[PDB]
């Protein structure tokens, strides 16, 4: 209440002096009287606490925070003071919610909150303080000092984005997308350690598309235009060409569809669906696998590797075992199932001659370690009432010596029934994040010795410490300069040449 | 049958290799050095001098290459354009 | 994860799928069921509307199927996301153009096109009129090609400005319909605006096509100008999508590339790499790899052999004809230069015998 009091103070002193005195006076002692009484009652009111900035701020007063920033703005250093304060609620609210002790804790959620927070701080600057320059950088700093303390908040708003990007069931029209992709950039902008961040998009990607095939189709430019627009050139060529692949891969379809219009010889190629991607943009995942391919997929493959090695010769392709799907036509009605291309190769054995068991479909086939076990418990273990493939030994745990055989399941009225025991959850266990950090972690260490390198041979050199100033200016847009370690490193090179600086003498360098 | 397979939707990668037998800047080979080097003693060290990749397959000498980027100019086939995807055949 | 989308749309769709290749009547029946078994939007009958319009064009039904494909249009802005409705009316407008009505053709289009005006779906809309652009463009047509560069443009300004940031792609397939028209026009001027106004704002992501053909217009800019480095890399990466893409026009851009890179004098080879035993032995490319043979040889009687022998796929280029003059020049000069290295004080009609040219060319070089 104070506030408004004085507020009224300077209204009716500013009135009376205005209309009862002439021109000349005014200013003085409206100019002093002011300063004085807002200054003191500024520092002991909204430095105590009591209705103080912290609290008023945290409840969400739209109003007392606009007539603060009105009467602040004309007293030099309140604003200062303002954003200080500010800041060390944003701080300590961050420190609040950017704690990691404890485990247990909904990535999604986290993201949620931290977005939320700052959609309401954007909407009180814009509500009370009118846009100001000085509030914005103080946010903005204060969310890079706070942001950078971890390393999990780019992997969680890679899989934000991923929710948000896999279908867009809430906001169906156009604009709120548009706003929401928006802020998430915006969120984005404030964030380092990108390395990580996009390799968790680029798997996002390699998840939606091997397992998706109508996913935007018109936001997919939308995010990339958004990367090209907010990031530089490290892996948005790697998107680029994740894109190439999928243009290449339907113009492929195209022409090959012209190819079985004209003829095709003899039978097989009943309705199939090959696709080209290159290994650049595409991982291998582990070890390019070695695996057998079943009858009819094997006619499709030759014939598609004879039509890139006749109409686009220079190149050869290799043959891995990771994505893919079909249909099974079974066998009173017609029910067509669906294998992911790695218990096709058990139901070949099975369309050969059925009545098979564990230890015919593991030597008969050079099939794969436990992701085998996963793809054959998908048409026996955990099955509802559409069972179609099954055996005498009803168990949880798998045997070796059991057999299969195949119900009808009329109940199974579907036509497409497929068995979706894959991509149980997306959670990106340890092991890849960890060999992925790694990986990034390395590019950054090749990247700085190029820097330096690339930066230091146009340039002079120092005595005892001049480059390194250089080096951490133009390394300063990237990351923190860590003196000790390039330090540390700097001498690593003296066993060898380019520039070294002498093994008995740290000074001489190999010029 | 009581299965019978109808559709697939397989995933197939590639790779370049465009294996040849000559270089472009040095007019040799694609292996046994280049213009810059002639023979393979006087100071190699294990022949410091392997072939370069780049993004569009295409192969020349590391060392060929490299003063091609250094020399003339540098904006022909900037890091923009030509990549570092590979070192040796 | 899973998701209980339905049983019973599923269940009638399959029943109708095996019911096609029964007599149609009783298909387009089944399938006008299926959109009455939910009756409010479709999702499953979204997919038996599209059906249904096959079916009718197999029978020659076309007033119900525009009407239904009215429906469909209205059914892409509802909760089917515009994701596979793109792939759906794709197919659907392939299907229609199995025939020859073109009325019927257009009368599709046009109804698409305000359906998707009313949609406002951008990036499926600036698709379909970049298709039909290149369709103009493949009939040489420039009186909506025109009308359509313009409307694409007004909704890429950013009302102050002419461009958006992110309507890069949008500008970059505008400017290779311009760049395809004046091709076809050979306007050097509106090509070298062009290819500005795109290298300034088409900083985006291309499809591997476009970013060839702007290349490809960029290389013959540069070439004409006089940039033998431009041109080059201009060749180059043009020549790298249309190895990507497939198009025909990969030989010619091969052969472009082959030009600049002759005209970049030191001794450089463009049929070393990518020209390999599939391409180095192609027959349209063989007459340009024995070329460049010669040229690493400095060997000038087998390069004019090469040149007379196959002048119909040499210099039958208007624009390799141009260079051929500049190409010889720089090949007599470069032997030259290799003869007199060795020693001093030699005479110039030994010169000329050697070169196989005239006394006073030998004096001009
Ligand atoms: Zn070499
Ligand atoms: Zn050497
Ligand atoms: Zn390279």
């Amino acid at each position: 209440v104070y506030i408004k009091k004085v507020e009224a103070r300077i209204n009716e002193e500013i009135e009376r002096v205005m209309h009862c005195l002439d021109k000349s006076t005014e200013e003085p002692i409206v100019k002093v009287v002011e300063r004085e009484l807002i200054s003191k009652h500024m520092k002991t009111i909204v430095e105590m606490e009591n209705s103080g900035l912290v609290h008023m701020l945290k409840n969400g007063k739209t109003e007392d925070l606009g007539c603060m920033y009105k009467l602040f703005s004309r007293v030099p250093n309140g604003l200062k003071t303002m954003c200080e304060c500010m800041s060390s609620y944003l701080r300590e609210q961050g420190k609040a919610l950017v704690s990691e002790e404890g485990e247990g804790k909904n990535p999604v959620d986290y993201i949620q909150g931290l977005l939320d927070l700052k959609s309401r701080f954007d909407r009180f600057l814009l509500e009370s303080f009118n846009n100001d320059r000085l509030f914005k950088q103080t946010i903005a700093g204060d969310f890079e000092y706070f942001l950078n303390l971890n390393s999990r908040s780019p992997e969680y708003l890679s899989l934000f984005i991923d929710d948000k990007l896999k279908k867009g069931v809430k906001g169906l029209t156009e604009q709120e997308v548009e706003t929401i992709l928006d802020k998430a950039m915006v969120l984005f902008r404030f964030m380092q350690e990108k390395d990580v961040f996009e390799r968790y998009y680029k798997q996002h990607l390699a998840r939606r598309l091997l397992t998706n095939k109508s996913v935007s189709d018109d936001s997919e430019k939308n995010m990339i235009s958004k990367l090209k627009t907010e990031c530089g050139c490290q892996f948005t060529s790697k998107l680029e060409g994740m894109f190439r692949d999928m243009s290449i891969s339907n113009t492929t379809m195209d022409e090959f569809r012209q190819h079985l219009q004209a003829t095709g010889v003899s039978l097989g190629g009943v309705d199939l669906t090959v696709r080209v991607l290159t290994t650049g943009y595409w991982p291998t995942q582990s070890a390019t696998p070695k695996c057998n391919i079943p009858p009819a997929p094997r006619h499709a493959f030759e014939i598609f590797r004879r039509f890139y090695l006749a109409k686009h010769s220079g190149r050869q392709l290799t043959l891995q075992h990771h994505m893919g799907s079909a249909d099974l036509n079974a066998t009173t009605r017609k029910h067509i199932l669906q294998v992911s291309t790695f218990q096709m190769t058990i139901l070949m054995l099975f369309n050969n001659r059925e009545k098979y068991t564990f230890e015919e479909i593991q030597q008969e086939t050079d099939i794969p370690e436990r992701e085998l076990v996963r793809a054959l418990q998908s048409l026996a273990c955990g099955k509802p009432t559409q069972r179609v493939l099954t055996k005498e030994p009803k168990s949880k745990e798998i045997e070796n010596g059991h057999i299969f055989t195949v119900n009808d399941q009329f109940t199974s009225k579907l036509h497409r029934v497929k068995i979706q025991t894959v991509a149980a959850k997306q959670g990106e266990s340890d092991p890849e994040r960890k060999e992925t950090r790694q990986k990034v972690d390395d590019d950054r260490k090749h990247e700085i010795e190029a820097a330096i390198v690339r930066i230091m041979k146009s340039r002079k050199k120092m005595q005892h410490n001049v480059l390194v100033a250089e080096v951490t200016q133009q390394l300063k847009a990237r990351f923190l300069p860590s003196p000790v370690v390039i330090k540390k490193r700097i001498e690593g090179l003296i066993e060898r040449e380019y520039l070294a600086r002498t093994p008995e003498d740290r000074k001489v360098y190999t010029y | 049958k009581r299965f019978e397979v109808k559709k697939w939707n397989a995933v197939a990668l590639w790779a370049w290799d465009i294996v040849v037998d000559n270089c472009a800047i040095c007019r040799n080979h694609i292996m046994d050095l280049c213009i810059e080097c002639q023979a393979n003693q006087a100071s190699a060290t294990s022949e410091e001098c392997t072939v370069a990749w780049g993004v569009c397959n295409h192969a020349f000498h590391f060392h060929c290459i490299s003063r091609w980027l250094k020399t003339r100019q540098v904006c022909p086939l900037d890091n923009r354009e030509w990549e570092f995807q590979k070192y040796g055949h | 994860s899973n998701s209980e989308p339905n049983v019973d749309l599923e269940n009638q769709y399959y029943n109708s799928k095996a019911l096609k290749e029964d007599d149609p009547k009783a298909a387009l029946s089944s399938f006008q069921k299926v959109l009455e078994l939910e009756g409010e939007k479709g999702e499953w009958g979204f997919k038996a509307l599209k059906q249904m319009i096959k079916i009718n064009f197999k029978l020659t039904n076309f007033p119900e199927m525009m009407n239904r494909y009215k429906q469909l249009l209205t059914y892409i802005r509802s909760a089917v996301t515009r994701n596979y409705s793109e792939k759906s009316i794709n197919s659907i407008l392939d299907y229609i153009s199995t025939s020859k009505q073109m009325d019927l053709l257009q009368e599709f289009y046009e109804t698409t096109l305000e359906a998707l005006k009313d949609a406002k779906n951008d990036r499926l809309w600036f698709k379909t009129n970049t298709k039909l652009g290149k369709l103009y463009l493949e009939r040489e047509e420039y009186g909506k090609l025109q009308k359509i560069l313009r409307q694409l443009h007004q909704s890429c300004q950013t009302d102050d400005g002419e461009d958006d940031l992110k309507k890069g792609t949008q500008l970059l397939e505008i400017y290779a319909l311009e760049i395809q028209m004046y091709t076809a026009q050979k306007n050097n001027k509106k090509l070298k605006a062009l290819y500005e106004q795109s290298l300034h704002i088409k900083s985006a992501i291309p499809h591997p096509l476009i970013m060839g053909v702007i290349r490809e217009c960029g290389g013959k800019m540069h070439l004409r100008e006089g940039e033998f480095e431009k041109a080059h890399t201009d060749f180059f990466e043009a020549f790298k999508n249309y190895d990507e893409s497939g198009s025909p026009r990969r030989t010619t851009c091969l052969k472009y590339l082959v030009l600049a890179n002759m005209l970049m004098k030191s001794g450089i080879n463009p049929f070393d790499s990518q020209e390999a035993k599939p391409y180095k032995n192609d027959p349209e490319i063989l007459a340009m790899t024995n070329l460049v043979s010669a040229y690493q040889n400095n060997d000038i009687t087998e390069f004019e052999k090469i040149l007379k022998t196959n002048h119909s796929n040499i210099m039958d280029d208007p624009f390799i004809r141009e260079h051929i003059e500049e190409l010889l020049r720089n090949i007599r000069t470069q032997v030259l230069i290799k003869l007199i290295k060795p020693y001093t004080r030699i005479h110039i009609p030994f010169i000329s015998k050697e070169l196989n040219i005239d006394v006073a060319d030998v004096e001009s070089l």
